[PDB]
DNA sequence: CACGTATGCTATAATGTGTGCAGTCTGACGCGG
DNA sequence: TCCGCGTCAGACTCGTAGGATTATAGCATACGTGA
RNA sequence: GAGU
């Protein structure tokens, strides 16, 4: 994850999409303060996102799922 | 280049004919240049500057 | 702020007034005393806005308290000062003026549209002569020029009923009155009567101009300027220097010129001045406008006091210094540093030493933000002062921020993408960057004072781009060839070589060790040398048929050194790979093997380990360079005295007047060339195996451990060629002429050169060095053109679903297999079920990436040739599919969709050339040519198989070949080509076709420095058109008197015998001609220029005798300088100077008629019965002999092929493979690996456009050239709708024109030719919807490729759905 | 064919006939009385005089063509104000107008920053003085050496020689290498860079946040005066417009807000730290 | 990093606020290009979305 | 009114430019006679 | 249709130093803004 | 002038 990204690339596949997915997750931890799944072990948001993708916890589709889950529950609360 | 006279020739200017056209150049220290040169039809021409 | 597309069209007078916020009526800039703008001047604040934010001039309204207020007193709007770079103005011209770009910039546009020659328009413009705008009396016709006195005649006579005018007014009125519709239909009607080729081009040209003019909604009047726009002040600034001086833009001097002359013209008109004066002022106005728009275009550019021409508007868009090249496709960039680089051998492959002071400043805002989060800094000013004071806590923060943060290192020049790599930084005290050794190769970085540039990726996106795409650990393999670019060099190789290599007994021969750890223990304990031959027990780990790794344990007979290196070796690799004495070539294969078995992590760690151990043992070794390491062979002075008596023999034979000067020159050079080889071989036997000094029983022989030999042999440094100069003979030097000096350098560098040997060395040296400085620019220009034409090409789709592909075959250039089929085809999609010989079982499937395992199977099955999916045969429109491309060579797997392939291709092709232009030139010194190819010797026994050969038996009894292109194959037992050679014309074959030959036997023999003309018939020689003085010359010797005849060519020939072709005609004993067997051709061999003839007129000959000997001077260094022009001519699709003739259609050949020797060809095919004729020059000789079944594109005459003809007759695969092979021949000659698929990318871009011959259901019609993508998409909708189908022909385009043919005019203008591109686009009213990369970089947006492909396709769907 | 604007114009003037004294007087009588032909013939005939004079006033400010047009305008004024009844010849009279008009135009257009005739003529007399001084003082003349000669103020001489400092072009490259010129080094001073812009954002947001921590009345009497939260920057007496309507009580509460905020900067770690700033 | 004037300051403030957000716009050199081309009397306009 | 800025007028006769440099660069690709 | 003249291109970053020159008469009456 |  830190040194070699190959296994993280092998989870998603497209290097280009790996970058977009890990950037969107890292933005969540950077700004939202969304809690990390893997122990940080004193690492930056970018590295945490890559570990999370390597172990197969974060995914474009999974992010989109939790986006509608939380947005729909807030719509429910407003009405 | 020292002023004086100089005889030169592009070895095959037109690559089609490949004919060697000889030319002269009189180079002064101050003044106009005086050029003499051959054409393909072997006619002597003069050009100033 | 975010827009979709960009349009260019003609500026209407009205349109120019829309932008303007005021008319500038004065040349005044500012007041001398209050440096404030002058009223209605060039810097007027009343027009262009306030100088200070929210402040009027006189200072009545200040700050946001007065928002949009227009000061009544001074007349200045109170707004942001920002507007002074934004607002434009204008000038009212008293006389109209031509817009120089649409007048001088060819095609003339204004002339082309009026069908009026440029000279004619100008004579009208400079008021030399009148032009008729409408002669109602057809007595006088339109656009007819009348001189001053011609106007006086018609003036009284006709007058009134003819209107003729002068200057810009006249042409503008002529443009205004012309009706584009009516003239369009008129010209279309004329086009139908007799459309000759050039007449139809010019007519179609004006048709497209008229059509495009009505579609653009541009009007012809607008070519003439009545309103003149003024650029905003801040974009042409007048700013004060510190020293009280001012500095201003040149535009201000040019604007002042124009305003003064224009206002003077207003004056002269109010004053009713006489006409000659009016005219001169109108000329002056046109001169000043022309100077302002494009200075050095029409005549002398107007100069400043410095002599230098003032920089005009056009100059600020145009060329390198212009907006595009300098400020828009490349930029100055924040968060960038540079310093010296030095080694960091302690670093791991993902790291770089980053100076503390440098990093403190690069990460300044990150340190301030962290300082506020710790509450150490109250505010930003306090944070700033804390970092200025460099407080102890600040370093700990800096250390915190840089962890896990990648930084980019860049080296100039950036030739391929590996010129930039990302590392994790390691803070170091000290001002130099530390670079990892193993990536020195990619950067071409040597630490003789090199400097590198540092960039900080700021955004989370940028950081992840750096860590995932650009990290050094992630980018090992060259994208150009599938090869690891990260390879140990120099000290590393030397150390490993030293450890692995074995020695006779030495310390502790024949011992037995428990593990490699006991071996290490024994060596460092001092009871064993690294070269002791001892048996050790190692357990190697071999991978099984499944994922599970198998372990095996056995006794290996290696040395102590190899055992210790096995400790660095990962489990999974076999022990046999390290068991040989290791060199640079073996270590690269080590890394390759590691990569394919274990994968990335193991290879990275392994590489680092290899570097550590390599250095470590290099230093232990104590390796050094003393002068005793340079060993001269004892037998130098004998070899030289001998070679010197020999050269004296030929000098004596010259002085006797027998041997010519040229023959002696050649034979002296041959004597010395052989002496040099012999001395070098003597040195190398004496040095290589000089350890004849061993032990145990008695004396034994072994490899020498001489330092310089170890260095060369390991491949760490030097080579045998270098050692020749050091210890041997230096050899023959080359003059700046290219010609070789007759007297070589007998001495070596250890011996020391004398004044003359050193002086002679100089020439070659400095030629080399000058080549580095000067030639690197032609190579780079080629890189630039290539990049520009392959820009847009990106992987768009996964699978195009095409069945198409090129049938590749094994490459056997020279003799050694240069490019194996597997190597040529590896990692390429296999199109069409390609099985084994016996067509009765499918061997391989369809869409299947060729992996190394699959390729290994191809060799066991002995596959002849394979159809492979190519970029050229992809159906994907606006890009290519991952399948047609195949593997990303740099990744080692199938390419990802979104990757920008074209740029990669152009970089890959361009870089070697550009870098090789510097390599063999700073270093390029000694001249070592080799072209003595006299005889071909076969090695493997086989049956002789010749192809395309027409030999004839001679008097001697040998098979003399009479064919130009003759190839010789080497069939084995079963029957398959193993070896291949090139037999030239007039070669003597030992055996014939089908005859068996044994191994190590001369099959072919000939003379290299000569091209003979050999006959096909026997009889006597006749002289035709060989008049002495006109065509040939004559020179005799003594007592007997043998004269030779030398044929003069058009260079040494008079105008008398120009149309005379000199030829040696064959005749019989009677005097009549001799027919060539089975043809109606009387025997006549045409001799070319500088052809030396020994037989004079009236000499008897047999078949196979040599008539004349054409000289073949080819004593060149080839190198690179010469190869890249070939490559550039190929990519630019230049038709060669004498192209070969090819058959257009299949059918039966019929010869016809002759026009005084000029060959007509009345060719009549079978089904297409209508005849086809072609004229052929008299002297051009055909290889084929008529009356033949000809395929489309059979070679008729020998000569080079034009790529256009190839495409037109044998289609895309033919021309693609011609370019691929012909280019690859050059790079292969220089040992450069480039995959064919890169050249195939560029070829595809060359074949972008196609010319429609015959109408579709759209408005294509005859002769339009459109992109093949768009017409195929049209043909998809035609197939569904039927209607008239569109018939077309694909066209080949050279790189430059192909880049200018892209619909994107921003891309076209940014490349080159910018003045012309923007006039063409402005007149067409062209709209660029910004699809390409170039275009997006210019507007500063997201690339439509790589990371950006996700976002860019999400925009494209937002665009598709509204 | 000649397409040189100059050669063409010179050709045109060449082929108009030179006048004698009596011709000049006859034409000119009708010309003053308003004869379209007369003025034209006198002008067109005497264009060649204009060119002879404009050739003497060359290589200075404008080019030959430029000079010739302004010279023509001088000849025009001469034909308009010529006195035929005076025995004096036309050529003598016109000489004055052409030299005059050319000189005056070369004073307003020759300089990118327009210098008024008064400044220019002043300067010129200082310059010709300097030439005489340099011719007896070998070494060039100082500002005071010129001032000493005219008995005039040193500041007058120095201010005028300052105005004579001629412009440099932005686009003119430096260092013989046509690489980077003045534009390429000359930085935007007016518009400062993001460190300063972001400092001001932090400063303005700091004081706005300090009012929230200060007394509501103290924050509604200090911010609206300076124009930090208000719309208009008011003064001590002007804060009476809002709700305060006081003169003593506004002045005490402004300064009471300042005293508590000065201790907020002494404790956070600025005060004398941000005094140097 | 270069021209975008809004972008650079906004980006700086984001960096000090930890959030490495990209807030880009249009480089000021392109705006200039347009103005230079219209000063030539060629209409170059942006057609928006 | 004044201070700065501009416009004006001269009366022997004078009536067709030059002026300071450029130094030659080169291989390619179109475009009028 | 071929000679001739024109226009257009000719690697990438780094350094250094700052800048030059000429000359426009002399005096008498206006034109414009603040007071 | 510094590394190509
Ligand atoms: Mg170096
Ligand atoms: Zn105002």
């Amino acid at each position: 994850a830190r040194v070699t990204v190959q296994d993280a690339v092998e989870k998603i596949g497209n290097r280009f999409d790996l970058v977009l997915v890990a950037a969107r997750r890292a933005r969540q931890m950077q700004v939202g303060g969304k809690d990390p799944l893997v122990p940080e072990e004193n690492d930056k948001t970018t590295v945490i996102a890559l570990r999370e993708i390597e172990e197969g916890l974060i995914n474009n589709q999974i992010l989109d799922v939790r986006e509608r889950q939380e947005q729909q529950e807030q719509e429910a609360a407003e009405l | 280049r020292s002023p004086g006279v100089f005889f030169d020739s592009d070895k095959g200017k037109t690559h089609s004919s490949g004919k060697v056209l000889y030319n002269a150049r009189i180079i002064p220290y101050r003044g106009s240049w005086l050029d003499f040169e051959f054409d393909p039809k072997d006619n002597l021409f003069v050009r100033i500057d | 702020e975010e827009f979709d597309a960009i349009k260019i069209a003609l500026a209407s007078p009205d349109m120019i007034r829309s932008w303007s916020f005021g008319e500038v009526k004065k040349p005044e800039t500012i007041n001398y005393r209050t440096f404030k703008p002058e009223r209605d001047g060039l810097f007027c604040a009343r027009i262009f806005g306030p100088v200070k934010d929210y402040e009027c001039l006189c200072g009545k309204y200040k700050r946001l308290k007065h928002r949009g207020v227009i000061c009544e007193k001074c007349g200045v709007e109170v707004t942001q000062t920002k507007v002074r770079r934004e607002r434009m103005g204008h000038i009212e011209l008293a006389s109209p003026t031509a817009h120089i770009w649409f007048l001088k910039s060819l095609p003339s546009r204004i002339g082309l549209l009026l069908d009026m020659p440029l000279r004619d328009i100008e004579r009208v413009l400079y008021f030399e002569s009148y032009v008729v705008i409408e002669g109602g009396m057809t007595n006088l016709e339109r656009q007819q020029i009348l001189t001053e006195e011609q106007y006086l005649d018609a003036l009284e006579e006709f007058g009134d009923e003819f209107d003729a005018k002068m200057g810009a007014e006249a042409i503008q009125a002529l443009l205004k009155s012309m009706d584009l519709e009516q003239e369009c239909e008129q010209l279309r009607e004329e086009l139908n009567e007799t459309n000759s080729e050039t007449k139809r081009k010019k007519l179609t040209k004006r048709i497209k101009l008229l059509e495009a003019f009505v579609q653009s909604g541009n009007k012809p009047e607008w070519m003439i300027l009545t309103v003149l726009p003024v650029l905003p002040p801040d974009l042409r600034p007048l700013v004060p220097l510190d020293g009280g001086r001012f500095a201003t833009s040149d535009l201000n001097d040019l604007y002042r010129r124009v305003i003064n002359r224009n206002n003077r013209l207003k004056r002269l008109l109010d004053l009713a001045a006489p006409d000659i004066i009016v005219r001169n002022e109108k000329r002056m106005l046109q001169e000043a406008v022309d100077a302002l728009l494009d200075n050095g275009r029409r005549g002398r550019a107007i100069t400043g006091s410095n002599k230098r021409p003032l920089k005009s508007l056009a100059d600020m868009i145009k060329g390198k210094q212009g907006r595009f090249r300098q400020n828009l496709l490349g930029k100055r960039v924040d968060y960038s540093g540079r310093s010296v680089i030095t080694v960091g051998p302690y670093l791991r492959l993902h790291q770089c030493g980053l100076p503390k002071k440098m990093a403190l400043e690069l990460f300044k805002p990150f340190i301030y933000g962290k300082l506020e989060l710790r509450g150490l800094a109250t505010t930003i000013k306090a944070a700033k002062k804390m970092v200025e004071r460099e407080e102890a806590v600040v370093w700990d923060i800096l250390d915190e921020v840089i962890r896990e943060h990648p930084v980019l290192l860049n080296r100039a020049p950036t030739l391929h993408r590996l010129g930039i790599q990302a590392f994790e930084p390691v803070l170091i005290e000290g001002k130099a960057i530390q670079l990892h050794p193993l990536v020195c190769a990619a950067y071409n970085a040597d630490f003789d004072g090199d400097q590198m540039a540092v960039h900080v990726p700021l955004t989370l996106e940028a950081q992840l781009e750096a860590r995932a795409l650009m990290m050094s650990t992630n980018n090992i393999l060259s994208p150009a060839n599938g090869e690891p670019i990260i390879v140990p060099s120099q000290d590393v190789v030397l150390g490993l070589y030293y450890m692995t290599r074995d020695c006779v007994n030495a310390k502790g021969e024949g011992m037995v060790l428990t593990g490699p750890k006991e071996a290490e223990r024994l060596y460092r304990s001092g009871l064993a040398s690294l070269h002791a031959r001892v048996k050790v027990r190692i357990t190697e780990y071999e991978k099984d048929a499944n994922g599970e790794l198998v372990a095996k344990t056995s006794l290996k007979d290696t040395t102590v050194g190899r055992a210790i290196l096995w400790m660095i070796v990962p489990k999974g690799l076999p022990y046999s790979i390290v068991n040989q004495a290791l060199g640079k070539k073996a270590i690269s294969k080590m890394l390759n093997t590691c990569y394919r078995i274990l994968g990335l992590k193991p290879t990275v760690i392994f590489a680092d380990q290899i570097m550590y151990t390599g250095f470590a043992y290099a230093a232990r070794s104590g390796a050094s360079v003393g002068i005793d390491d340079m060993v001269i062979p004892e037998k130098k002075h004998e070899i030289i005295s001998e070679a010197e008596a020999e050269v004296a023999e030929i000098q004596e034979q010259f002085q006797s007047g027998l041997v010519t000067a040229g023959e002696r020159y050649n034979k002296v050079i041959d004597i010395w060339a052989a002496a040099n080889d012999r001395v070098s071989k003597a040195m190398m036997d004496n040095l290589q195996t000089e350890t004849v000094i061993n032990r145990d029983g008695q004396e034994e022989k072994q490899v020498s451990f001489n330092s310089i030999y170890m260095m060369a042999d390991s491949g760490a440094r030097g080579s045998a060629a270098q050692i020749r100069q050091l210890a041997g003979m230096r050899g023959l030097m080359a003059k700046p002429d290219g010609s070789i000096i007759e007297t070589p350098i007998t001495a070596n560098f250890r011996e020391g050169l004398n004044v003359l040997q050193y002086f002679i060395s100089t020439h070659g040296a400095r030629k080399g060095l000058a080549d580095t400085a000067l030639k690197t620019a032609n190579s780079g220009y080629l890189t630039r053109r290539l990049v520009d034409v392959a820009q847009d090409l990106v992987v768009t789709e996964d699978d195009c679903g095409t069945h198409e592909g090129i049938m590749m075959t094994p490459v056997i250039e020279g003799g050694d297999v240069k490019e194996p089929l597997r190597d040529r085809v590896l990692g390429r999609v296999t199109a069409e079920d390609v099985l084994k010989p016996g067509t009765a079982d499918i061997l391989v499937p369809r869409n299947t990436l060729l992996h190394e395992q699959w390729c290994d199977l191809l060799e066991e099955n002995s596959v002849d040739a394979v159809k492979v999916r190519s970029v050229v045969s992809c159906d994907t429109d606006f890009g290519v599919c991952a399948h047609c491309y195949g593997r990303d060579l740099a990744r080692g797997h199938i390419i990802n969709k979104g990757e920008a392939i074209g740029v990669i291709a152009a970089q890959s092709i361009g870089e070697p050339g550009t870098q090789l232009t510097m390599r063999t030139f700073h270093i390029g010194g000694a001249a070592s040519r080799a072209a003595a190819e006299s005889s071909i010797q076969v090695k493997n026994k086989g049956s002789i198989k010749l192809s395309n050969v027409k030999s004839v038996v001679n008097s001697s009894g040998k098979l003399v070949i009479t064919s130009r292109n003759t190839e010789l194959k080497l069939i084995d037992e079963f029957g398959r080509t193993k070896e291949s050679y090139k037999v030239p014309y007039g070669a003597v074959l030992a055996k014939g076709d089908g005859e068996q030959v044994a191994g190590g036997e001369t099959v072919a023999n000939w003379d290299p420095h000569t091209m003979p003309v050999i006959t096909e018939v026997s009889g006597f020689v006749r002289f035709t058109d060989m008049i002495d003085g006109q065509t040939i010359t004559r020179q005799t010797d003594e007592l007997t008197g043998l004269s030779s005849l030398v044929v003069l060519d058009s260079a040494e020939r008079t105008a008398g015998g120009k149309d005379l072709r000199p030829a040696l005609k064959i005749v019989d004993a009677q005097g009549n001609d001799v027919l060539i067997p089975g043809t109606d051709m009387p025997a006549q061999y045409f001799l070319p220029g500088k052809a030396i003839v020994q037989l004079e007129d009236g000499v008897q000959i047999s078949s196979g005798d040599t008539l004349a000997r054409i000289p073949q001077e080819s004593g060149g260094t080839k190198d690179i300088t010469g190869g890249l022009p070939r490559v550039a001519d190929l990519f630019e699709a230049r038709r060669p100077k004498e192209p070969a003739i090819l058959a257009e259609i299949s059918g039966i050949v019929s010869f016809g008629k002759e026009t005084k020797g000029k060959r007509r060809l009345v060719i009549t095919p079978v089904d297409g019965s209508d005849p086809y004729e072609e004229m052929i020059p008299k002297w051009r000789q055909l290889n084929v002999f008529e009356g033949e079944r000809v395929e489309r594109g059979d070679v008729i005459s020998d000569g080079p092929e034009a790529p256009h003809d190839i495409l037109r007759l044998r289609g895309v695969h033919a021309v693609t493979r011609y370019i691929v092979n012909e280019v690859q021949d050059v790079y292969r000659l220089q040992g450069v690996k480039i995959n064919d698929k890169h050249i195939e990318v560029i070829v595809r871009q060359m074949l972008r456009k196609a010319t429609i011959v015959n109408a579709g259901s759209s408005d294509f019609l005859e002769g339009e050239q459109v992109e093949y993508s768009r017409v195929k998409i049209a043909n998809r909708e035609l197939e569904a709708n039927g209607k008239v189908g569109a018939t077309y022909s694909r066209d080949l385009l050279g790189i430059t024109k192909a880049s200018l043919a892209t619909e994107s005019f921003i891309s076209a203008a940014s490349f080159q030719e910018t003045t012309r591109v923007l006039t063409e686009a402005a007149v067409a009213g062209k709209r660029d919807e910004l699809r390409g990369l170039k275009e997006n970089v210019i507007v500063g947006r997201l690339i439509p490729a790589g990371t950006g492909y996700a976002y860019h396709q999400d925009r494209m769907r937002r665009r598709a759905a509204g | 064919r000649v397409l040189d604007a100059t050669q063409l114009y010179l050709g045109e003037i060449g082929y108009s006939p030179l006048l004698t004294a009596e011709e000049e007087v006859y034409f000119a009588r009708r010309a003053l009385r308003g004869d379209v032909a007369s003025r034209r013939r006198m002008i067109e005939s005497n264009l060649r005089l204009v060119v002879k004079i404009a050739r003497r006033y060359g290589n200075r400010g404008l080019a030959l063509l430029d000079l010739i047009e302004e010279g023509n305008l001088g000849l025009i004024r001469a034909v308009e104000k010529f006195d035929p009844e005076r025995g004096f010849r036309f050529s003598t009279y016109a000489t004055w107008w052409i030299r005059q008009t050319i000189e005056r135009a070369i004073m307003n257009q020759t300089r990118t920053i327009r210098l008024p005739i008064h400044i220019v003529k002043e300067l010129n007399v200082y310059l010709r003085t300097a030439r005489e001084l340099s011719h007896k003082l070998d070494h060039e003349p100082s500002a005071e050496e010129i001032a000493e000669q005219l008995d005039k103020p040193v500041d007058d001489v120095s201010r005028m020689l300052r105005l004579n400092e001629r412009i440099t072009s932005v686009d003119t490259p430096l260092g013989g290498d046509s690489e980077k010129a003045l534009l390429d080094i000359l930085a935007d001073e007016k518009e400062n860079g993001p460190e300063d812009t972001t400092q001001d954002d932090d400063m303005k947001q700091s004081i706005v946040k300090w009012l929230f921590e200060l007394n509501a009345k103290q924050r509604e009497v200090l911010a609206r005066r300076f124009g930090l939260l208000g719309y208009e920057a008011a003064t001590l007496e002007d804060v009476g417009r809002e709700i305060g309507l006081t003169r003593e009580r506004v002045r005490q509460i402004q300064v009471e807000g300042l005293r508590r905020l000065r201790e907020i900067l002494q404790t956070q770690g600025l005060n004398i730290e941000a005094l140097f700033l | 990093k270069s021209d975008d004037v809004n972008g650079r300051t906004k980006m700086y403030k984001n960096i000090v606020d930890g959030n490495h957000q990209m807030e880009p716009g249009m480089p000021e050199s392109f705006n200039v290009l347009l103005k230079e081309i219209r000063s030539l009397g060629i209409n170059i306009e942006l057609e928006d979305e």
